């Protein structure tokens, strides 16, 4: 490979790794990180949008927790009456129900604190201070954690304008899995506009929007004129 | 007091024409027995100040 | 730093501490001064303003004690009758008016004290005398003090014609905070005038004079030409 090719299929797996689904080793690593910014930093407001934003992560984290120990707990019952496939499928769609209900309401109490740390981020007025790397790092990974908590339970609508947020920031553009989620959200809207027979004009807008993400995720991972990048083309003109 | 003093669950799961929904059911009725509670406690102490005056 | 900005950076310093809250080394070390500043005087009517000056500043200091010790009292005792949110909060807000009242009323002892403090240095007639560094001194303590004892109690428009006075007074027009309370109090009255709707003419009065001892106070401490004296300019201008 040339040197661009090497370079880039690293970055490509660092930023599949940095949209991974949270656990305890990218938990430690991300506030260590966070923390010691924040030292760095030595913003008052900063250190409450961290906070904020930690105590919401801490939310899913413990939501995570919750639905393991759940589902452990319900297959450990006895189930007298469940002795017909109807009962048992029944049984099985009550459990993701009250898992699903639960995640909505984890979702809920780490967007407002995602909210609050995004309000903490808004009063530091001062442009010289906005622009700082630590800055930026924070709000990336406020509106990070926002786009799956959405993203998992598949409010895709909701994740657009926060993608698109998070792209304008620091060559966040640059990221494929920010373009991946754009154009599999505007997808979702797309479809949406075909089921619900929508106007034309909304059908035509998504549409280019899933294009231009999907494309532009295609040339980032692939590289512009690869055999992958020509045929999206191809099939876009 | 105001609708801000108890859990004011808005909505419910499934299609609205809200932007709000309901929360775990086992703590959305839950709350109305603190709603209540809250409410009917502060009425109590408004009772016992006028038996005081 | 160049030789004004180090001069500039230890004065803003030296100003600052000059309207710092009273405490008792701040006490001690002003009437240390001020009797040695007599004593070199060698006036009655100086004395006799001093006198009062300091009885002044001593109801002050005087309530600052009862207000720690009567807050303390509170505290120390057993409420059985505070067992919802609303009777603690009550019990807190009515403690908070005992207070203020008793401040409101050594803040009216204290200026009975300075207006009696400027009677008297208003009897002294000789020009010669009036222009002493001892007469000055004693008359900027005491605006500096009543300025003070109506902006802790919000008494804002209060303290223009003091502060207005005090700038007047050898330099006092080229320390930061003078200019910084002038600013306040003007954009207090500012917004007394937009919420009663008043009239036009005072809205601008006020805003203007706002604007020019927010400039004057920007000009002060970061000097002119600086990029937050240049902002304030472009703001205004």
């Amino acid at each position: 490979l040339t040197e661009d090719q090497k370079k880039k299929k690293k970055e490509i797996m660092e930023q599949e790794s940095l949209w991974k689904n949270p656990d305890f080793k990218g938990y430690n690593k991300t506030f260590q990180e966070l923390h010691q910014l924040s030292k760095t930093f030595a913003n008052n407001q900063f250190r409450l949008a961290l906070s904020n934003y930690q105590s919401g992560v801490n939310t899913i984290m413990k939501n995570r927790d919750w639905v393991e120990q759940y589902r452990k707990e319900e297959a450990e019952k006895k189930r007298l009456d469940e002795k017909w496939y109807w009962q048992k499928v029944d049984r099985k769609a009550r459990e993701e129900r009250v898992v699903y209900r639960e995640k909505m309401k984890a979702k809920q109490d780490a967007l407002n604190y995602f909210s609050k740390a995004i309000n903490h981020l808004d009063e530091i007025k001062n442009p010289d201070l906005r622009e700082r790397p630590e800055f930026k790092r924070l709000l990336s990974d406020v509106y990070r954690s926002w786009i799956m908590a959405e993203y998992d339970l598949q409010n895709l609508p909701q994740t657009i304008p926060i993608l698109e947020l998070y792209i304008e920031i620091d060559d966040n553009e640059k990221e494929y899995p920010a373009h991946k989620y754009l154009a599999s959200a505007y997808s979702f809207e797309e479809n949406m506009i075909k089921k619900t027979k929508g106007p034309d004009d909304m059908l035509f807008k998504y549409r280019y929007k899933k294009n231009v993400h999907l494309l532009r995720a295609t040339e980032l991972k692939y590289g512009k004129d690869s055999p992958e990048y020509k045929h999206i083309v191809n099939v876009i003109n | 007091t105001m609708t801000a003093r108890s859990l004011n669950l808005k909505g419910q799961s499934g299609e609205l024409l809200s932007l709000s929904t309901a929360d775990k059911s086992n703590d959305a009725i839950g709350t109305l027995d603190a709603a209540l509670t809250r409410i009917s406690k502060q009425r109590a102490n408004l009772g016992a100040y006028f038996n005081r005056l």
